[PDB]
């Protein structure tokens, strides 16, 4: 078996499980883990490319009775990537050493304090909490202890499935596999809602459209429920932050992965001379970028000028100062596509 | 090999080779526990790796004096800086103990060497390194000499003779494993007993042959040594690795670009992952972070000196100025006992105007016309007197305006 | 004559007994990485008393491999043409033994492939 002496054909009769890997860029998300785990103990983060690569890092068999396994196990089984496991006290400090993470997930522990510091104007990062463990107060109270942050999100209610004890799943291990999923197949810039969760997943509490009534605006929570046809799908695409702007995920993680893409393309131009040739060359760069996110569907207008536009010179985006400083600035204005919430039967005779 | 009929001969090895590289404004002198395979203090030319090993003992264990052992890394520094693109280099082995009298002789000795241009210590040993940094003497560093410092904190910056001649980088690199020696290739002296005098036994093996007792002792202390570096892990100082990259960006690019936003071959992962927060501290304090990026890698992030003002906070900035007056220098060279009269001021300022317009014309300095980019002033009352001729003084006013790079990229994006 | 930059290969015999099962079935050979050693003999239809050596039949594979599929492809897992056979029956169990360190070759007879060299 795992001993191999003589050239042939080995047989050995095992358990282990065997699931499958997706990749996308946009979706890499940190998983919080409890400081007792033995396997994140004495290491400050620790990369996990697969089911495969986690079992083998264990060296133990899957225990439904561990919350990091169900999470890991409902994570991938929905299509998520190569994640990061860092403990929660780590987190202020582990995460900004890391570059390429774009999600901070809760898997079960309390983030608060991580995301109210972390998930800023600038920083790249969204968050997924979980929703309260109980039964929704239908006063519209249930939200009460979470900030109002554009950069984070909120999903009910926890889920079980056939290979579950007296713990339950935390819903934001599951939905973080619906991020990766649906970006790799539609695009950062459609809603991670309307989607099926995949294996036998199921919502612990039946939520009715009365119920999800009251929390639909301010601190909105996003619903896991089951329909008669369609199965169990995700239902709801707001963030805690009910405005104008960033009202919707697709619309904050759109210009999340943006932000992070263009940083890219014009990295090149750092202790570069600060001149005009160097400013057109940037220039260049954007506009490249922001016209291949247009072809996409990323952006909404029927031609470029409509989509977006790009600035940058003398007297029109810096000024002598900024210029004796060191600093280049930018502006970039860009214009998103927002997805039909409400639909509205009227029947007549 | 030592052939005997005329043919084709096969052989079978693991020795590896890099390309030899070729520049005249970067020729750095690495000052370290090296072991020349001659006897025969003095500061040695070598012109690529292969030069290296025909001429030194590459290895991770410095030359046994009878015991006593050392750990050395400048081997490996001296491979990473040629995969770096290094061209030739000279070599300062300091050998026994560190007494003063060397201390006192470096600045003299690189001097004697005429054409270096840059000071390297690749020695991981933070003591040795500071013993070292403080025997370079501001006259030194002012007649045209720059030195790469590998700092050991992440809070306080050196502190050197001249600040404007210095760069410090942090933190140091891994590299995957060590340049292992056999026992012929490490040296070994002092031993002596009854029937041997001292300089019979000069290398690992024949100690090995000739007293077994000792022999055991020393590798008891090599073994420790192997066991001591394999749990820190291979840690490299970068300051051999910032060599090369100095040298590839003035052969492609030219001294007036930074020599930062370069990406690091070779190494395998840095002693320490920074943040921006913190690189925000280093670098207003005057330190250059060595950065990891997920979609670049491993690259230079800061292209700073340690002094910090107006006029040389910038290392492109203060290099170009030590090429120019160093190119300058040689022009004038061919002046020196001429008469000092006019005709001859007059060929000095065609000599340096010549030179200065061709650099203009490279990009190296600013301005749409060569008059808003330098000048170059001399005359019998504009910069000398007559007692500074009848002295046999000349006098010459130069100056020149170059291009400061960019730091700071600032997005500003709008919802509309 | 088989050292480095000779460019020779050397073809060994096995033992000519059983094998013994401490592993010390090979103790007589030099560990040449110019060399190998196969194992059993093999016989035929057309036999006496004597009995072929493995050398003779394992060449003649190299050959035909080399030829057909490349020098870079290993000289195993191919049938030995004719009608011969090992004279002595190796397990699973045995080869376990004799392929680490100072490996002997085996030819052994496979239910449906027939005789193979392992």
């Amino acid at each position: 078996t795992t001993i191999t002496t003589y050239p042939g054909v080995y047989i050995e009769e095992d358990a282990s499980l065997s699931l499958s890997v997706s990749s996308s860029a946009t979706a890499v998300p940190v998983f919080a883990v409890a400081g007792d785990n033995p396997l994140i103990s004495g290491k400050p983060y620790i990369r996990i490319s697969n089911w495969l690569e986690y079992l083998t890092l264990k060296n133990e068999q899957f225990d439904p009775a561990n919350t990091l396994d169900i999470s890991l196990r409902a994570y991938f089984i929905n299509g998520g990537g190569y994640c990061y496991l860092v403990q929660t006290t780590d987190l202020e400090k582990q995460v900004p050493k890391l570059d390429d993470v774009t999600l901070l997930v809760a898997a079960g522990e309390n983030i608060t304090t991580a995301v109210s510091t972390l998930c800023k104007p600038g920083k790249g990062l969204f968050a997924i909490f979980d929703g309260p463990t109980t039964e929704l107060k239908s006063d519209g109270t249930s939200n009460s202890d979470y900030d109002p942050n554009p950069f984070a999100a909120v999903y009910y209610p926890w889920l079980t499935a056939d290979w579950t004890t007296t713990i339950d799943i935390p819903p934001s291990a599951a939905i973080a596999g619906v991020y990766c999923s649906v970006d790799s197949t539609r695009g950062v810039w459609k809603a991670p809602a309307n989607v099926p969760i995949q294996g036998g997943l199921q919502p612990k509490y039946p939520v009715t459209d009365d119920l999800q009534a009251q929390y639909n605006q301010g601190k909105a929570l996003n619903m896991i429920r089951t329909f008669p046809k369609s199965g169990t799908l995700v239902w709801g695409a707001r963030t805690l932050e009910d405005n104008d702007n960033w009202r919707y995920i697709p619309v904050r993680r759109l210009f999340n992965s943006a932000e992070r893409d263009i940083k890219n393309a014009m990295s090149f131009a750092v202790f570069e001379p600060n001149s005009q040739p160097t400013w057109e060359r940037v220039r260049s760069a954007v506009n490249n970028y922001l016209y291949s996110l247009w072809q996409q569907g990323g952006l909404a207008g029927n031609k470029p000028d409509d989509a977006y536009f790009v600035q940058i010179g003398k007297d029109i985006t810096m000024t002598d100062d900024d210029i004796k400083q060191g600093k280049m600035i930018i502006k970039i204005g860009m214009a998103a596509v927002r997805p039909a919430e409400f639909i509205i039967l009227q029947f007549t005779q | 090999t030592i052939p005997t009929y005329p043919g084709v001969y096969i052989e079978e090895d693991a020795s590896l080779n890099l390309s030899v590289n070729q520049g005249n404004t970067a020729i750095p002198v690495f000052i370290g526990l090296f072991s020349p395979k001659n006897t025969n203090s003095q500061v040695t030319r070598v012109n690529s790796w292969l030069d290296f090993t025909n001429l030194f003992n590459a290895g991770c264990i410095a030359p046994i004096t009878i015991v006593i052992v050392n750990y050395t890394t400048s081997s490996d520094a001296l491979k990473l800086y040629f995969q770096n693109g290094g061209g030739p280099c000279y070599i300062l082995p300091q050998l026994d103990r560190l007494t003063q009298g060397f201390l006192d002789s470096i600045p003299e000795l690189i001097k004697q060497a005429l054409e270096i241009t840059l000071i390297v210590c690749p020695e991981w040993d933070s003591g040795y390194q500071s013993k070292i940094y403080n025997s370079l003497t501001s006259s030194l560093l002012n007649a045209g000499y720059f030195l790469i410092a590998d700092n050991q904190d992440k809070n306080t910056a050196l502190i050197t003779e001249v600040a404007s001649q210095t760069a410090t980088y942090y933190p140091a690199v891994k590299v995957s494993q060590l340049i292992q020696a056999e026992d012929s290739q490490i040296a070994v002296s002092g031993y002596e007993d009854a029937k041997t005098k001292s300089d019979e036994v000069k290398n690992l093996a024949q100690l090995k042959e000739k007293n077994p007792t000792v022999y055991q002792q020393a590798v008891q202390k090599i073994q420790a040594i192997q066991d001591e570096i394999a749990a820190n892990g291979n840690i490299i100082p970068v300051s051999a690795v910032m060599a090369g990259i100095y040298c590839a960006t003035d052969a492609s690019r030219g001294v007036w670009k930074a020599p930062a936003n370069i990406v690091l071959s070779g190494i395998s992962d840095v002693a320490e992952r920074l943040t921006d927060d913190e690189q925000g501290e280093m670098n207003s304090k005057g330190i250059n972070a060595i950065r990891y990026f997920s979609h670049k890698g491993f690259v230079v992030w800061g292209a700073r000196t340690l002094q910090n003002d107006d006029n040389w906070r910038y290392i492109p900035v203060r290099r170009l100025f030590n090429a120019a007056e160093r190119d300058i220098k040689q022009a004038m060279q061919s002046v020196v006992f001429e008469p000092n009269s006019q005709p001859t001021w007059e060929r000095v300022k065609s000599a340096i105007d010549n030179y200065l317009y061709s650099l203009w014309q490279q990009g190296a300095l600013a301005g749409n016309k060569p008059q808003e980019a330098y000048f170059v002033q001399i005359g019998k009352d504009v910069t000398m007197s007559d007692d500074d001729i009848k002295q046999g003084k000349m006098i010459v006013k130069v100056g020149m305006a170059a291009v400061r790079p960019a730091e700071f990229i600032i997005l500003q994006f709008s919802q509309q």
